[PDB]
C-alpha cells in the first residue's frame, strides 16, 4: 500500500520552486487542503501489535 | 526575488514569492498554469527569464491549553511548519495573527505535526493528556 | 501440527511477497481519500458562470461593484464544492468507523 | 482613429491594428464628448492597469 502524503512536515524546502509543479500535494496544500498526522506513529502501532 | 510581494506582470496581479525557474517556455508562451487553473510560472516582460511564483508561507495554528480554570498559560502549534519559518514570522512582515510574544522563542520545539512554542520538551514519557500528533502529547505539570 | 503452522505462515510470506493486489481494501481507502482531494482541487478551475475561474482576473479587470456579481458566483459554487466534499467525507468516515 | 476626418460606411466598417504602444485610457474616459462608452468584459476604470 502506497500513501499520498502522511502529514509529515512539508518544511517549505522541497515544495518551493521545482516540486510545486510536478506534485499534486503542493497544488492541494497551496489551496488550503492539508493532511494531519495520526497520533500513533507506525512505530507505536507496531509496538502495540 | 525570494521575498513575499504583491506582483503584477502585464496586468496579472497576485501575491507570492518569486523564484528562479528552470522551466522551458517556448517563445509564444507568457504564463504557466496549475491543475487548479491558477498561474504558477511567468516570463518577465523586460528581461525574458522565467519566474516560479509560490504563495507566501502559511499553515494552520492551534492553541494548546490546560483550560481557563487551571491556567491562562497556553502553547501554540504552527501546523506543518519548520521552526525557521517563525523567525520569518517577525512583525516587519505583518502577519494575520497580530499577537507575537511567542516569537521570543527559547522553548521552540520541532514535531512532525509542526512547530510547537511555549511548551517545554522533556525526555520522560507519560500517558497522553492533550494529543499533538506524530507520537507527541502535551500536559500542564510542575 | 507445528510443521503445518510453519508451512502455512511460509505461504503468507510467499503470497504477500508475490501478488500486487492483496491489500486492495486498504489501497481503496487511500485511493478514495486522494480522489476526493484531487476532485476538490479540480472544482477551483470551474467558472460557475463568472467571467473567469480566477479572482485576480476579476479583481484586476472589474470595478468594486461589477466584481461582486462575479465573486458571489465563485463563492456560491466553491461553497457547494466544500459542502459536497465534507458530506462525502462524513458518510465515508462512518464506513471506516 | 477618433479625430480622423473620414469614417467608413457601416457596410464596409474599417479595422485598425493598435500595437507596440502605451494607451492612456483615462484621457479617453475623462472626455465628456462620448455619448456612450460601454465596456463588456472589463471596467473602463481599470483599462490603465
Ligand atoms: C528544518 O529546516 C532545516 C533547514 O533550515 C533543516 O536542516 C537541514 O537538514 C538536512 C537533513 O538532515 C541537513 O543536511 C542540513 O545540513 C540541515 N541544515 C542546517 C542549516 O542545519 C531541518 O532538517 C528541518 N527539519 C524539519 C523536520 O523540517
Ligand atoms: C495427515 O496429513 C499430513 C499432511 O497434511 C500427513 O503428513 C505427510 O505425510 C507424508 C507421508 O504420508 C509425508 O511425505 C509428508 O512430508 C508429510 N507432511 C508433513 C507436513 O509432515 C500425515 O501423514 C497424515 N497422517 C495420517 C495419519 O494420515
Ligand atoms: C526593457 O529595457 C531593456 C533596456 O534597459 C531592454 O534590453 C529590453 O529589451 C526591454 N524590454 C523589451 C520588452 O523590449
Ligand atoms: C476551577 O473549578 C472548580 C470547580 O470544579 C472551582 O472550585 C475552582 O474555584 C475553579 N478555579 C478557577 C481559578 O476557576
Ligand atoms: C534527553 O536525553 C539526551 C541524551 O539521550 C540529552 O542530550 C538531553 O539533554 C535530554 N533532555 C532533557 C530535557 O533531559
Amino acid at each position: 500500500v502506497t500513501l499520498a502524503d502522511a502529514g509529515f512536515i512539508k518544511q517549505y524546502g522541497d515544495c518551493l520552486g521545482d516540486i510545486a509543479a510536478r506534485d499534486l500535494i503542493c497544488a492541494q496544500k497551496f489551496n488550503g487542503l492539508t493532511v494531519l498526522p495520526p497520533l500513533l506513529t507506525d512505530e507505536m502501532i507496531a509496538q502495540y501489535t | 526575488k525570494n521575498k513575499c510581494v504583491n506582483f503584477n506582470f502585464n496586468g496579472l496581479t497576485g501575491t507570492g514569492v518569486l523564484t528562479e525557474s528552470n522551466k522551458k517556455f517556448l517563445p509564444f508562451q507568457q504564463f504557466g498554469r496549475d491543475i487548479a487553473d491558477t498561474t504558477d510560472a511567468v516570463r518577465d516582460p523586460q528581461t525574458l527569464e522565467i519566474l516560479d511564483i509560490t504563495p507566501c508561507s502559511f499553515g494552520g495554528v492551534s492553541v494548546i491549553t490546560p483550560g481557563t480554570n487551571t491556567s491562562n498559560q497556553v502553547a501554540v502549534l504552527y501546523q506543518g511548519v519548520n521552526c525557521t519559518e517563525v523567525p520569518v514570522a517577525i512583525h516587519a512582515d505583518q502577519l494575520t495573527p497580530t499577537w507575537r510574544v511567542y516569537s521570543t522563542g527559547s522553548n521552540v520545539f520541532q514535531t512532525r505535526a509542526g512547530c510547537l512554542i511555549g511548551a517545554e520538551h522533556v525526555n520522560n514519557s507519560y500517558e497522553c493528556d492533550i494529543p499533538i500528533g506524530a507520537g507527541i502529547c502535551a500536559s500542564y505539570q510542575t | 501440527i507445528a510443521n503445518q503452522f510453519n508451512s502455512a505462515i511460509g505461504k503468507i510470506q510467499d503470497s504477500l511477497s508475490s501478488t500486487a493486489s492483496a491489500l486492495g481494501k486498504l489501497q481503496d481507502v487511500v485511493n478514495q481519500n486522494a480522489q476526493a482531494l484531487n476532485t476538490l482541487v479540480k472544482q477551483l478551475s470551474s467558472n460557475f458562470g463568472a467571467i473567469s475561474s480566477v479572482l485576480n482576473d476579476i479583481l484586476s479587470r472589474l470595478d468594486k461593484v461589477e466584481a461582486e456579481v462575479q465573486i458571489d458566483r465563485l463563492i456560491t459554487g466553491r461553497l457547494q464544492s466544500l459542502q459536497t466534499y465534507v458530506t462525502q467525507q462524513l458518510i465515508r468516515a462512518a464506513e471506516i468507523r | 482613429v477618433f479625430n480622423a476626418t473620414r469614417f467608413a460606411s457601416v457596410y464596409a466598417w474599417n479595422r485598425k491594428r493598435i500595437s507596440n504602444c502605451v494607451a492612456d485610457y483615462s484621457v479617453l474616459y475623462n472626455s465628456a464628448s462620448f455619448s456612450t462608452f460601454k465596456c463588456y468584459g472589463v471596467s473602463p476604470t481599470k483599462l490603465n492597469d
